[PDB]
C-alpha cells in the first residue's frame, strides 16, 4: 500500500547521481501503483530518470561515432573495427532502455492520462525516445522510428497548439524537440526553421517564467545555427 | 545552464576538457 | 603478442566517459603482457581509470551519508534504514573495487619495480587504496587498513624523500594523501600539519612545473583548512 | 581544475548545485 518509499529511494539515487537505479526506482512506482492517475513529482522523476540514463549513453555514442569518423579518414579498419563494435554495445543498451520505457508508457501511461497538458507530456515523451531510436538504427526499425516519431509529435501538436497557452513550458519544449526532428533525422532544413519560429513568435505575443523563458533562448540559437553554412 | 540541460552542452564541454582534437560534431539543442 | 589493442581501447572508454569497463580494458594489459616492466602510459591509464571509478563511488558515499546525518537528526529510522541499506550497496561496490586493485598489484606490479619512482607511485597507490577502504569500515578490517596504510605510506616516503627531488610531483603528492590519512583517518591534526609544511618547505628552497605546482597548493589549501575551527 | 582534479571539489560542486540543504560534509583535498 506504500508505494511513497520508491519516491524517497529514487530522490537519493538522483542525488547520489546513480541514475540507472533511480529508474528501477520508479520502474516499481508505475507499476506498484497498478493503473493509478501518476503525479507531477514522480513524472518528472521518471522523465529526469530516463533522460539521465540516455543522455550517458547518447554523450558517450556521439563522442566514440565523431573519434569513428577521424578514423575513417585516415582508412585504418583495424581501428575502426573495434571502436564499431564498442559502439555496437551502447547502440544495444540504447535500443533496450527505449524498449523498456516505450511500452510501459504505453501500458500504464498514455491511456491514463486525465488533463490536457498530461496527455501532451506523454505523447511528446513517447515522440522523445522513438527519435532517440532514430540516431543510430538503419534497417527497417529506423524507417518505423521516423514514422512513429513523427506520429506522436503531430498527435501532441495537435492538442498543444490549442488545449494549452503558446508560453506553456511543454508546448514550447514539444516544438522545440518537433523542431530537432525534422533537421536532425528527416534531413530537411525547411519544415524546420518555420516550425521553430512560429512557435517562437506565438510565444512572443502572449509574454506579458523560468522554464519557458530558457526553452525559447534554445529555438533562437537553433535557428542562428541551422542558417549558418 | 546549457551544458547542465542539454545534450549539445554537456557533450562540447566533455570534448573541450579532454583535449581531443577530432572535428566538431554537428548536433542541436534539445531537451 | 599484440597487447597495444587494450591500450587502445582503454583510451576510447575514458574518451566515452565509461570507466569501469576501461579498468577492464587495463587488468587485461596487466595480465597478457604477463610480468613485464609496465610503461608510463599505462600505468597512468590504470591510476586514472581506478580513481575514477572510485571517485564515483566515494562522491556517491560521501553524499548519502551526509544525508543520513541530516536524517539522524531527526531521528527518522524508516529514512534512515532505507538509506543505511543502499549505502551498503556502495559499500559493498567499494570493497570489491579495492581488493581487486590490490592484491593485481601485489601479484604483478610491486615486485617488478625497477627506477626509483616507480616504487615510490605503486607504493603510495597501495597506501592509497588502503586508506580508501579506512574511509567506511569499522571492525577488525579498519584497524588493518590504518595499519597497512601506514606502512605502505612510510614505506613510500622513505625512498622519495631520499631518490627523488623535493619538487617531484609524486613526492608531493604521496605527502599531500600522507597527510590527509593522518588528519581523516587517524583524528591526529598535529602529525598532519607537521608532514603538511615540511613536504611543502623543501619543495620552495628547490623551485628555482605543471602538475608539481598544482600539489603545493591543495597542501597550502589543507592547512588553512585544518587550522579553522 | 579543483573540481577537475580532486574528490573534495566534485562533491562540493555537485552538492551546491542540486540545491540541497544539508550541512556542509568534512573532507580534504586529496589525489
Ligand atoms: O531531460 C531533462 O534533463 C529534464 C527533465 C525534466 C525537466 N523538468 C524540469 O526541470 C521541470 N520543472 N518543472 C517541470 C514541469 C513539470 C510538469 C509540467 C511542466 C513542467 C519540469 C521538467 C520539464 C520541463 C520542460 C520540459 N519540456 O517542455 O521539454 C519537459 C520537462 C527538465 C529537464
Ligand atoms: O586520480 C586522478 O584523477 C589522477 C590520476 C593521474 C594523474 N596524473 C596525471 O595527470 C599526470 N601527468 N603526469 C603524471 C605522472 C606520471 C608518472 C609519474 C609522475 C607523474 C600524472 C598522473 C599523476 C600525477 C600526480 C600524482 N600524484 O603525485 O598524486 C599521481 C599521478 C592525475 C590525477
Amino acid at each position: 500500500s506504500t508505494r511513497e518509499e520508491n519516491v524517497y529511494m529514487a530522490k537519493l539515487a538522483e542525488q547520489a547521481e546513480r541514475y540507472e537505479e533511480m529508474v528501477e526506482f520508479m520502474e516499481k512506482v508505475a507499476k506498484t501503483v497498478d493503473v493509478e492517475e501518476l503525479t507531477v513529482e514522480e513524472r518528472n522523476l521518471l522523465s529526469v530518470a530516463y533522460k539521465n540514463v540516455i543522455g550517458a549513453r547518447r554523450a558517450s555514442w556521439r563522442i566514440i561515432s565523431s573519434i569513428e569518423q577521424k578514423e575513417e579518414s585516415r582508412g585504418n579498419e583495424d581501428h575502426v573495427s573495434s571502436i564499431k563494435e564498442y559502439r555496437g554495445k551502447i547502440e544495444a543498451e540504447l535500443s533496450k532502455i527505449c524498449d523498456g520505457i516505450l511500452n510501459l508508457l504505453e501500458s500504464h501511461l498514455i491511456p491514463v492520462a486525465s488533463t490536457a497538458e498530461s496527455k501532451v507530456f506523454y505523447l511528446k515523451m513517447k515522440g522523445d525516445y522513438h527519435r532517440y531510436l532514430a540516431e543510430f538504427k538503419t534497417g527497417a526499425e529506423r524507417k518505423e522510428a521516423a514514422e512513429n516519431t513523427l506520429l506522436a509529435y503531430k498527435s501532441a501538436q495537435d492538442i498543444a497548439l490549442a488545449e494549452l497557452a503558446p508560453t506553456h513550458p511543454i508546448r514550447l519544449g514539444l516544438a522545440l524537440n518537433f523542431s530537432v526532428f525534422y533537421y536532425e533525422i528527416l534531413n530537411s532544413s525547411d519544415r524546420a526553421c518555420n516550425l521553430a519560429k512560429q512557435a517562437f513568435d506565438d510565444a512572443i505575443a502572449e509574454l506579458d517564467y523560468k522554464d519557458s523563458t530558457l526553452i525559447m533562448q534554445l529555438l533562437r540559437d537553433n535557428l542562428t545555427l541551422w542558417t549558418s553554412d | 545552464r546549457r551544458e547542465l540541460h542539454t545534450l549539445k552542452g554537456h557533450v562540447e564541454a566533455v570534448v573541450k576538457l579532454k583535449g581531443l582534437d577530432i572535428e566538431t560534431i554537428q548536433q542541436s539543442y534539445d531537451i
